[PDB]
């Protein structure tokens, strides 16, 4: 009736898209007259091509390509990301704009009011070319050669590099168009993280955790200040800064979290009571406790090995249903179901405890029927209840699962060799598959799957490297480095070590133990393991310290570390400090066998000259 | 202790309705607590409701 | 010695007892103790204030966990109802806000008692009441027990709302999402809803009509299914809290939801 309107354009764009109408909603944008006369007139202009970059924000778009067999080098690259061309145009007419308005002097608010938009949209453009969608490869030049796809292939780096350069070329007028602007400084920070200008990175992420309050954003650039300081160990200011920033806010528990890890890391984790309990009085008396509470004090004690506690407490940080953490609260329930003791999925079982794991894995199941579907951990964690039934035959329904697990990341032995070498998206179902090779008693292709899971990771390079450089920096693997709560690839080198234990070179096993022990100080297993590689080598002096950590980390909850510590002093020749080991065994364990004959009467015989 | 299996108030009732969609995010009004057969007397529990903290 | 103070003023006439009262109230609230407050209340007879304070920590009680705030509504009814007693607009408006946090409780465990049908009918008493509860509270659960039983109409008005508040909070929403993708997927057309007559002119009305569609008579609603009455034959009428009932549903409970009164043998 009246196509000259377009603000009804605008609307029927939005619903055909988010009715998952895409090529109608694109052609709807494409038909308007005003895509290529009051002041107005202008912005709407712009504004259909914001549309067109939402609608095409998410639509995986290729590296354009030439068709004798090459990448077309004279076609752009971002041509391909059509929404990138579209804010480049955006961008390009918002300035023009600008100046065309620069010497009008109309009523001055309007002017402050449209003085900040492009700032807007500039770092939206920055987002999209550091957030990148280069498409899976085709399969039509796979199934033509081995080697014209490869040299065909040596184009999408470049494409990828290109568009990274052009977003360090968004930073400066990103910034520049508004300092006020958070999310601008935000995004800088992080692409000067990804370049190495480490300098711009921590001006940056301080300029944010300054001025940024009401918002908690402000998290995203903490990590980042929580890995830009710890990547080298150089700075231990975050964890002031952290206090600082929960000085301003208590109720900023995402911050909460990093800290706890960070703390766990550096084995200093007792003392983040100083931080928790106020936030805990933050809350006004007489209300229930805040589920993101809940969670953090639930994560304290799991990371205290309180695991009967951290159950409790994870359930109340379910209620109410729909809150962010609610699928994390239920995703640490049910790895503390699969994984109640230090003792995690890898190990071996060698009556009454598999009735007992049975119950946990109807519950487990129970519990994990509550997670959506559409939430993609769901499949992830529906195979990890099958590894927790420990069935011989549902190990087959498990690895089919993780290997739909690849398929759902991409968008005989052939099928999962050709999961096995593709690209490196999905940690969690990559271990699942190691657990699968591993329990099916597969030991080569489990070493396989978790050497490709490693090299995605780039600890690979240290092994051999560290014998000719202590023969002749021990850099901390900026993997493991991160503070957040992705606990897979610490679990994965983990796994490796319990591999090299199996196989007995504990050469690299040690090696890579040191590695993560170095980075963690709060991971107890890794202790315990190490301090058992020392008494294979009967070299209990390191194992002491090890196992004195392990017995502050496990707070005197076990007696296993009782005898192992004990006897590691008693061969260790002071048995002076395990006398009160002993009876700090006794104390509460008061029936733990074969200590009041073994130990301290051979320790009473030492003593003797 | 018999009561730490509080799960099952929606354990064979979610499998009928979860199964399809993500509508969790509209359950959050539903209370954790379900209710029991007992009459409450009107001054009897309000001590012992007040007297938690 | 409030206790002998009260009784010093009032011997000595000192009108200015209800300032001292005050004081002694305000120091019990910053005390938190609402125990010895009411205590003292009813030992002096004070019914509708006391109800009003009563319910100043019933509504902080309410918005985390509001067990006791129904509780708290249905002593309070008790309080006014003993004001009758004591004598020898606020007369329903007390009741109003009693019976305000009725519904609730058996329209949420009703998919514990799994008779759905009855959820509807209870979800869509709330409507009126959206001052006492938001309507982002009571709207999910009605879309909920719309979607439950498979029928739509209502779902859609409620959905409709609820994406308005969503609107009015952001000036991204999961709600927009489940709205948009039940109704792609499935047919949003409301069901048979008209299924009772009017006692008096005959018209078929809404199972949750508070009044009659064509004669505008207002019906007693059912105290625990919810349908609105039209039979006073099967209709059971509590003499203590002032409520009625359906006498197939009431036979089965041996009290009264409200008041759970013992029945006299
Ligand atoms: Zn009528
Ligand atoms: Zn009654």
């Amino acid at each position: 009736t009246d196509p000259h309107l377009s603000i009804v354009r605008a609307d029927l764009a939005t619903l055909q898209w988010r009715l998952g109408h895409i090529e109608e909603a694109r052609e709807t944008i494409v038909a308007s007259p005003v895509y290529e006369e009051a002041v107005g007139t202008a912005i709407e202009r712009i504004n259909l091509y914001l549309l067109l970059y939402k609608v095409l924000r998410d639509q995986p778009w290729t590296v354009p390509l030439s068709e004798e067999g090459t990448a077309a080098a004279d076609s752009d690259d971002n041509h391909g990301d059509a929404a990138l061309t579209a804010l480049l145009t955006a961008r390009s007419l918002q300035r023009r704009l600008l100046e065309h308005q620069l010497r009008t002097t109309e009523a001055p608010e309007v002017i402050t009011e449209q003085r900040v938009v492009m700032s807007r949209i500039c770092t939206e453009a920055g987002a999209r070319c550091i957030y990148s969608t280069p498409a899976p490869p085709p399969f039509s030049v796979v199934m033509t050669d081995k080697k014209v796809e490869a040299a065909a292939a040596l184009a999408v780096q470049s494409a990828i590099a290109s568009r990274l350069t052009n977003a360090r070329e968004y930073l400066r007028e990103a910034i520049a168009f508004d300092e006020s602007n958070e999310r601008a400084q935000l995004e800088s920070a992080q692409l000067c993280y990804r370049t190495g200008d480490t300098e711009g990175c921590e001006q940056h992420c301080t300029t944010v955790l300054r001025m940024a309050e009401g918002s908690a954003n402000t998290a995203d650039a903490a990590i980042l200040l929580a890995n830009l300081y710890t990547e080298q160990n150089r700075d231990e200011d975050a964890r002031n800064m952290f206090e600082d920033l929960l000085r301003k806010t208590p109720q900023h528990y995402e911050a909460l979290v990093y800290y706890l890890i960070l703390l766990y890391h550096a084995g200093q984790l007792p003392e983040a009571k100083e931080a928790l309990e106020r936030a805990a009085a933050a809350v006004p008396i007489g209300q229930r406790a805040d589920p993101g509470l809940s969670y953090v004090r639930g994560l304290y004690e799991h990371l205290c090995n309180n695991n009967a506690e951290a159950l409790r407490h994870f359930n109340l940080a379910r209620l109410p249903a729909g809150n962010p953490w609610c699928t994390r609260a239920l995703v640490r329930m049910i790895r503390i179901y699969l994984v109640p003791t230090t003792q995690d999925l890898w190990v071996r079982g060698t009556t009454t405890g598999s009735t007992e794991l049975h119950d946990n894995i109807r519950h487990a199941e129970q519990l994990l029927l509550l997670l959506p579907v559409h939430s993609e951990e769901r499949r992830i964690l529906q195979a990890y209840c099958t590894m927790a039934t420990r069935r011989p035959e549902e190990l087959e329904t498990a690895l089919h699962l993780f290997l739909e697990c690849i398929v759902a990341a991409e968008t005989s032995t052939a099928t999962l060799a050709f999961a096995l070498q593709c690209k490196v998206i999905h940690p969690e179902a990559f271990l699942g598959l190691a657990i699968c090779l591993f329990i099916s008693g597969q030991e080569t292709a489990a070493r396989n799957v978790l050497a490709r899971l490693l090299e995605s990771k780039d600890i690979t390079t240290k092994m051999s490297a560290m014998k000719q450089a202590e023969d002749k920096v021990l850099s901390p693997p900026i993997a493991i480095l991160t503070c957040s709560e992705d606990d897979t690839i610490e679990r994965a080198m983990l796994f490796e070590a319990y591999m090299d234990t199996q196989e007995g070179r504990l050469k690299d096993a040690r090696f890579v133990l040191q590695q993560v022990l170095s980075a963690n100080e709060g991971c107890s297993s890794a202790w315990n393991e190490l301090g058992l590689i020392y008494e294979r080598n009967q070299k209990h002096k390191n194992a002491s310290q090890c196992y004195q950590k392990a017995w502050k980390l496990v707070q005197e909850a076990d007696p296993d570390v009782g005898y192992k510590l004990g006897f590691n002093y008693l061969r260790g020749g002071q048995p002076v400090k395990a006398i009160d080991v002993c009876k700090r065994v006794l104390t509460h364990h008061a029936t733990y066998p074969r200590i009041e004959a073994d130990i301290m009467d051979a320790a009473y015989s030492m003593l003797r000259p | 202790l018999n009561e730490l299996d509080v799960a099952n108030s929606w354990d064979k009732l979610l499998r009928m309705m979860r199964s399809e969609y993500d509508m969790s995010c509209l359950t959050s009004c539903l209370a954790r607590e379900l209710d029991e057969d007992v009459a409450w007397n009107p001054e009897m529990l309000l001590v012992q409701l007040t007297s938690d903290m | 010695m409030w206790n002998r103070a009260i009784a010093l003023a009032k011997e000595h006439r000192l009108e200015d007892v209800g300032q001292l009262l005050e004081k002694y109230a305000k120091y019990l609230i910053h005390r938190e103790r609402l125990t010895e407050a009411i205590e003292l209340y009813r030992k002096a007879g004070k019914h509708d204030e006391a109800a009003t304070l009563l319910a100043q920590l019933g509504k902080r009680a309410a918005l985390r966990d509001a067990l006791k705030a129904k509780k708290f509504y249905v002593l309070s009814a008790l309080e006014v109802q003993k004001y009758r007693t004591t004598a020898i607009r606020t007369l329903d408006a007390a009741w109003r806000g009693a019976e305000a946090y009725h519904f609730l409780l058996m329209c949420q465990q009703q998919m514990a008692d799994r008779n759905f049908k009855a959820a509807l009918v209870l979800a869509m008493r709330l409507i009126e009441y959206d001052d006492l509860v938001a309507p982002v509270d009571g709207y999910s659960l009605i879309a909920l027990t719309a979607y439950l039983v498979k029928n739509f109409g209502l779902c859609s008005k409620a959905f409709a709302r609820l994406e308005q508040a969503e609107r009015n909070d952001e000036a991204p929403r999961p709600f927009a999402d489940l709205a948009r993708h039940i109704f792609m997927t499935h047919s949003p057309v409301d069901t048979s809803v008209d299924s009772v007559p009017c006692p008096t002119c005959g018209s078929f009305n809404k199972e949750w009509a508070q009044r009659c569609i064509k004669c505008q008579q207002p019906f007693n609603t059912c105290i625990v299914s919810g349908c609105a009455i039209v039979s006073e034959d099967g209709a059971w009428q509590c003499s203590v809290c002032h409520r009625k009932a359906l006498e197939a549903v009431v036979d089965k409970y041996r009290n009264c939801p409200l008041c759970h009164t013992p029945r006299k043998g």
